């Protein structure tokens, strides 16, 4: 009935310009991670996972034909394992998650394997096409605008100044490396190896953790030559009318990283963990799906937040810690500001700007990140939310238990 | 059952030469150019039956014409009568129609357009279904799909031929979202046309030597379109290619910053179709631009349209408000009084149309500076569009500036453009009278002041007109004519003559406040400044503007338009109608004209206005605006926004019609296109109300039925008039 | 917390080869769909959908960028309502209803539409790419053979002869045109039109209703030539290294139609569906994912069979009408001779040999089909079952109510 997470790693992102994860297969990625789960319960019986479900945003290529079935087959796990893959944007992996609690809960799967993939170095974000972008009438009719133009778009609105961005984005790599350095991530962050078993990479890499508030603010806005080629803005005016200009405040420095990235968690029941002897880390409290304007497109996590509150029945009292994906620096700060969050509480331990955002994976990622801090700080209830795409959001309360 | 064919009359005559190649020369009995009726679609099925039949003994086709155009029109009667229930029947006649130029286009030989003239829209696809087309280099022959123009696209062929020609991107910009008309020597270098001729008698024996030389030095490739053959390559790529896919999104975002957000649908289907049709077959691309040719025929949009910039459009060309009877007087020079922005545009447009014109104005420095706005026209026409020649010399040996009164000597056309000042007017007219020759007419560009008391100041007040032309005279189209009290029908005939001589159409308007281009757009700009008043946001007063149709939002147009000569208009109509008896009610507007300028701020002149404007260059909104007027404190839907300020002029043209300052609806409507920027989709201010689509309803009873929604909500100013029958 | 369904349509297939459907934009077709959702409750108040779950098995082109949250956004639905691709191959449509069920039961969702859809005419098979096939180290190890190479191998494991195959291609032509005859789809296939409500195709028109037996015995093993050439047989014969010989029986007559479609179906709770005054057709009794042997691959139909069976705590006795589909008459054959089915119980409108296999819309499709069934012959269960790439298997038993 209940869901509990059992186990939640992932590997070191690797930045997209000359990373150390280029030359590594997505499919790599994954099983790699299987084999590290494998390492630490030698002794599960493997032919009692259900489900093997990974999210994947860019399913092309290396990334294509269900390549959750393809890590079941290539890790040697049993073949009624099954495998799917599923795209909700970049909330794919807390999606996966949140399917495998509700397929746990609902007593017809025991126990299930959730994450997500994404090599943005190999397959590049949009490589899959889409109607909302490529096809006119529906473009034209959805008013269709980048997320990095609902990101300035916020900014504007809620009067975030390009030092207001950068702050935060400081803040993110700070903490960042602080998580680094207090070896809050040793736990969790698998190392990737080749077949040889040589180290190809063991850290975040596209951290800076030497940036300075002088260096974010000689920083170029690196939107605001697709707004004024594409007329971007002025699409984004005719839904805001009431908006004048738009502030583009968001650059290299406040924005989410392009990386490479996997993770990986098992969720099962609580009958499933007593049989194989493992040790429940956390339990899904709650899940939520809603959404907001896709023009704006990021102010999905608001709606989401609360509706995954009231499921519970808490409110932002009892949450001890925030977990919201960093792929703008003013989606963060809107998302403090609607809730009125308290800064101790939101990312803890940085998130994409300093680490990376892999689309698939980063839901699962940020998941994992969480259920560590609370066993860490031994606190008790944490909430986890990513923007989404076309203005969708996903919300996610676990529980350390 | 799906053939060539849909008592008509043959309209293409057939030879067959020895050689074996068949010249269909397209000769529509029943008129004198060439159109895509009931006519033609028999007669071309016919044709092209002809052609599969005696496949054997033919060669090559060759498509001439016997008009002095190639092809251009179409039965518009017709399709603004398709309702939605009609779709089925439209969809057929379309299909059959490329049917026939599929087959035309499939039929292992060469085919030739010896296009002789003007080819706009189906004349043009007719053209694209040809492997060959070779142009007469004459000039008043143009090239393009107007379609757009009619809330329509090319349904013919046009939009899955010019984008397997020239690829998505430049057949949409270039040809199709604009419905671009194109000279034989322009359209030979963009590719519509493949070589040029001197003179349209070797038009044909060029197509047929061009037949000869195709089969011999080709015989494999001969009657083969390049999107027929195996590995044909789209230019700039399929959406489905890496390079214009990473752009594809752009498209339709760039579509809407072009359009403003207007509810204008024709270029989003021209758009959708030429996408999707490049991503499919040729055969499946045509089936997808049918289907949505008949999306917009049944639509409203295309039926004001039709309406305006046909039907309406024509029938002002035909002389319909010009009187019936008289004659045709000549012009011999024409006199141009002050040489300011107006001014010197009305001496371009009447030397370009090769009138020989003295401008005249205070001191020679400002003439020549007037004349100089000629001249920075022609540096963008004759070394940097190539429009012009060495002929735009003449044109400014037309324009002969002066500051003598005594230059106007043998002057027949008398057209001033100075400050609009009554005393100042009666007195340049004074000094002139006597000076012209006595048969002279007396034009007089004014926006606001009376013909009837302006015509005191001459003799000879049967000669005195109004010719209302709009800034910048060199792009704006319309002038409006303003009948004073005592003007003769001969004297408005004259003008009516001059006006569509210098390539412009002509409204005939009777003497009254505001005449009825000034009179609408007071509405117009008093219904923003009212919504400012009442704590709107500017911003989204000028969002509602432009996404309305309008082509300058509303504040904006109110600081080109002196925000100090709106007040003046305001005490001057409360003078008049307080001299008149009658209580004079104050518009909610004229509080914020005051409030603006007893802050200072009064337009684009004095440098502040709502804008702000630093070294001669529209900046931001000012942003003192939302502390003055409490904007943000009134959030209306801005639907309702649209609606006031387009039902504000439409009900004030009713008025119009009422009060019999307007004749006929057809200049109302082209009258405030072409002069107001009404949006053209509504297909002007009168077809507004006729032609009008909302939550209540489409017709004049859902217009009288969100007029009194607006009025019940917004002021009952906004109430129908009598004359709709409530 | 029970899941029900209370809707379940789908369009007709159209064909690949000259077919109605190809100029109509994949997107078009659930937009078609939730249109007419929409004209049998238009009280519905389609805030309370969380979400809307596709399948799809090729997401690339007009197929990419989550689809279901764009056919969300095109046809008007409010903002809240969500939207995900997921692709567990052919049996992604069963997938989508399965986890909507899942949804549904967890208590976290309310109302939620599932379905698929695939336009194989416009994205062909195999345009996503994948590891399975592309990456050697991948295929290599795994042995990777085509899902018709392992239907010709359950031919000739079990004996089914080349009449045998046709002997049931015939058969489910037959009932299939019996089906369409009778107006068995009449209420549940919505006839595609485009936007001026002119028609585009309104019946299944891959069906060949005048088939013959010996017209079927004329055919060509169409897989000979990808056998031979691509090595495909001896890989297959080195893991099942008793068999001696492949016996090609498949052609175009005995194997599953390439066809366009797309299916919907609206899967809500018991207290969902009184607070809109919608009545439940059937209910979701059970699910089970399973597999088998990736390299016959189509064998998972049999152990995902009895797996949703011993979860329901039902036999082969309890259900009334078993639908698998006709991916290849060897299939059914096969999952027939395992179960030991009467075959008045398989298939008993045709299958995909007649009106084609829109692979993320065909367990959709195949699921509604039994739930009019059920209504029509006011039978009590049924269960439905597709066999999957890889070895894969989804089995759901359905009850009506
Ligand atoms: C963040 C983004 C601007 C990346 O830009 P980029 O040019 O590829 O990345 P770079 O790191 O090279 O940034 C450009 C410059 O900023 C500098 N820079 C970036 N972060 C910096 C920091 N923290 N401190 C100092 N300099 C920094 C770089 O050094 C570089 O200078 P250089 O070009 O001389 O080397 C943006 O393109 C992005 O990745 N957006 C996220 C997309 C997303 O969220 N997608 C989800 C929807 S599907
Ligand atoms: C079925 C399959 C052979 C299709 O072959 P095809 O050649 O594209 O299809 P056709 O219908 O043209 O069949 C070939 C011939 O068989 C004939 N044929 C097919 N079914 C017939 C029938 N029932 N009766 C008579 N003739 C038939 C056709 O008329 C054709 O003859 P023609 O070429 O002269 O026209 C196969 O390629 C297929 O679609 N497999 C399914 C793939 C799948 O299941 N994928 C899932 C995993 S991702």
């Amino acid at each position: 009935e209940e869901a509990f997470i059992y186990e939640a790693i992932r590997t070191p992102r690797g930045k997209q310009k000359n990373g150390s994860l280029h030359e590594v297969k997505p499919l790599s990625l994954v099983v790699g991670l299987i084999d590290e789960l494998r390492k630490r319960h030698p002794d599960l019986d493997e032919n009692l996972i259900s489900d093997v479900i990974l999210g994947c945003v860019s399913p092309v290529g290396d990334q294509g034909g269900d390549i959750a079935r393809a890590a079941v087959l290539a890790s040697g796990m049993p073949v009624t394992s099954g495998g799917v893959q599923l795209n909700r944007f970049c909330a794919s992996g807390l999606e996966a998650v949140n399917t495998a609690a509700q397929k746990v809960r609902s007593g017809w799967d025991d126990l299930v394997l959730a994450g997500g993939v994404e090599s943005m170095s190999r397959v590049p974000m949009g490589s899959d096409g889409g109607a909302m972008g490529l096809d006119p009438a529906t473009n034209y009719d959805v008013m269709f605008v980048p997320q990095s133009i609902g990101a300035d778009l916020i900014a504007t609105i809620e009067g975030f100044s390009r030092e207001d961005v950068d702050a935060y984005a400081l803040r993110s790599q700070q903490k960042a490396a602080e998580a680094w350095s207090g070896g809050y991530f040793a736990k969790s962050v698998v190392p990737v190896r080749d077949q040889n078993g040589l180290l190809i990479l063991d850290h975040d890499e596209h951290m800076r953790p030497d940036t300075t508030k002088e260096g974010l603010a000689k920083l170029k806005p690196a939107f605001e030559g697709l707004a004024a080629l594409g007329g971007f803005d002025d699409v984004a005016l005719q839904k805001y009318h009431w908006v004048e200009k738009i502030n583009h405040v968001h650059t290299g420095g406040n924005s989410s990283g392009i990386v490479d990235g996997a993770a990986l968690v098992m969720i099962g029941s609580a009958a499933a963990g007593k049989l194989q002897g493992l040790t429940p880390r956390a339990r899904i409290v709650a899940t939520a799906t809603s959404g907001a304007d896709p023009v704006i497109m990021l102010t999905g996590p608001t709606p989401a937040t609360r509706k995954v509150l009231d499921r519970a029945g808490l409110t932002v009292d009892d949450i001890d810690l925030f977990e919201l994906n960093e792929a703008f620096a003013s989606v963060v700060l809107k998302f403090q500001k609607d809730l009125n969050i308290p800064d101790e509480k939101l990312n803890v331990n940085g998130g994409a700007i300093a680490m990376g955002h892999p689309l698939g994976a980063t839901g699962a990622m940020i998941l994992g990140t969480m259920v560590d801090e609370l066993e860490r700080r031994n606190a008790r209830r944490a909430l986890i939310t990513l923007c989404i795409g076309g203005g969708m959001g996903v919300a996610t309360i676990i529980e350390r238990v | 059952g799906s053939s060539h064919h849909h008592m008509p009359d043959n309209t293409i005559q057939w030879d067959k030469d020895a050689d074996g190649i068949v010249t269909l020369t397209m000769d529509d009995p029943s008129g004198s150019t060439n159109v895509m009726n009931e006519a033609y679609i028999e007669s071309m099925g016919k044709a092209v039956d002809r052609l599969v039949a005696e496949k054997d003994s033919i060669t090559g086709v060759v498509v001439a014409s016997a008009k002095k155009t190639f092809f251009a029109g179409g039965d518009v009667k017709t399709m603004i009568q398709a309702r939605p229930e009609d779709a089925g029947d439209v969809f057929n006649t379309v299909e059959t129609i490329k049917r026939q130029l599929r087959t035309l286009e499939t039929l292992g030989k060469p085919v030739v357009a010896a296009i002789n003239g003007a080819a706009l829209g189906g004349g043009l696809e007719i053209a694209l279904a040809c492997h060959h087309r070779i142009a007469a280099d004459v000039k008043g022959s143009q090239l393009g799909l107007p379609a757009v123009t009619l809330g329509l696209l090319p349904g013919g062929g046009g939009v899955t031929r010019t984008v397997r020609m020239f690829g998505i991107q430049n057949a949409f910009v270039s040809v199709l979202a604009q419905g671009t008309r194109f000279k034989p020597a322009k359209a030979k270098e963009i590719g519509l046309v493949d070589e040029l001729v001197a003179t349209v008698e070797e038009l044909v024996p060029a197509a047929k030597a061009w037949i000869k030389e195709e089969l011999k030095a080709n015989p494999d490739g001969a009657g083969v379109q390049p999107w027929d053959k195996k590995g044909y390559k789209m230019p700039g790529g399929t959406p489905s290619s890496p390079g214009l896919a990473a752009i594809l999104p752009s498209f339709p975002s760039n579509l809407r910053k072009q359009l403003k957000g207007a509810p204008m649908p024709a270029p989003r289907a021209i758009l959708a179709a030429a996408v999707e049709g490049a991503q499919v077959d040729f055969d499946t691309a045509s089936r997808i631009e049918s289907r949505y040719f008949a999306s917009l025929v049944t639509g409203q949009v295309a039926k004001n349209m039709m309406q305006a910039f046909f039907f309406d459009l024509q029938a002002i060309n035909a002389g319909g408000s010009r009187p019936e009877g008289i004659g045709k007087t000549p012009i011999k020079r024409i006199g141009v009084l002050g040489a300011g922005m107006m001014g010197a545009g009305i001496a371009y447009v009447s030397a370009k149309a090769g009138y020989e014109v003295v401008l005249k104005d205070v001191s020679l420095e400002a003439a020549a500076k007037g004349k100089g706005y000629s001249e920075k026209l022609e540096a963008k026409a004759l070394e940097r569009g190539r429009t012009t020649q060495e002929r735009s010399d003449a044109l400014l040996a037309r324009i002969t500036p002066t500051a003598d009164a005594a230059d106007f000597k043998g002057v027949d056309f008398v057209i001033e453009a100075v400050f609009e000042n009554q005393e100042l007017k009666h007195k340049v007219f004074g000094e002139i009278e006597d000076i012209v020759e006595p048969n002279a007419i007396l034009g007089s560009n004014t926006s606001t002041l009376p013909i009837t008391g302006l015509a005191t100041g001459v003799k000879r007040q049967e000669d005195f007109i109004g010719i209302h032309f709009f800034s910048p005279v060199d792009k704006m189209p319309l002038v409006e004519i303003i009948k004073g009290e005592k003007t003769s029908d001969e004297a408005l005939a004259r003008v009516f003559d001059y006006t569509l001589a210098i390539g412009k159409t002509p409204i005939v308007v009777n003497d009254s406040r505001g005449f009825f281009t000034s009179r609408v757009i007071g509405t117009f700009v008093n219904e923003a400044l009212a919504m400012l008043g009442e704590g709107v946001e500017p911003a989204s007063i000028e969002q509602a503007g432009s996404q309305a149709g309008y082509p300058a939002p509303p504040l904006q147009l109110s600081d080109e338009l002196n925000l100090e000569l709106m007040h003046k208009i305001a005490v001057a109509t409360r003078k008049g109608v307080e001299d008149a008896g009658g209580t004079y009610q104050p518009h909610p507007a004229e509080a914020v004209v005051e409030k603006m300028i007893e802050l200072g701020r009064s337009g684009r002149l004095k440098g502040a206005g709502f804008y702000e404007y630093a070294d001669g260059k529209r900046s931001g909104l000012w942003p003192g605006l939302r502390e003055t007027f409490k904007s943000g404190s009134s959030q209306p839907p801005l639907q309702d926004m649209i609606d006031r300020m387009l039902f504000a002029e439409a009900l004030e043209t009713q008025k119009c019609l009422d009060e019999g300052v307007l004749t006929s609806t057809a200049d109302a409507n082209i009258g405030s296109i072409m002069g107001i920027g009404f949006p053209p989709w509504t297909g002007g201010s009168a077809q507004f109300i006729v032609g009008y689509s909302g939550p209540a309803g489409t017709g004049k009873a859902a217009f009288v039925a969100r007029a009194r929604e607006l009025a019940a909500a917004y002021g009952d100013r906004f109430l129908p008039p009598e004359s709709l029958l409530s």
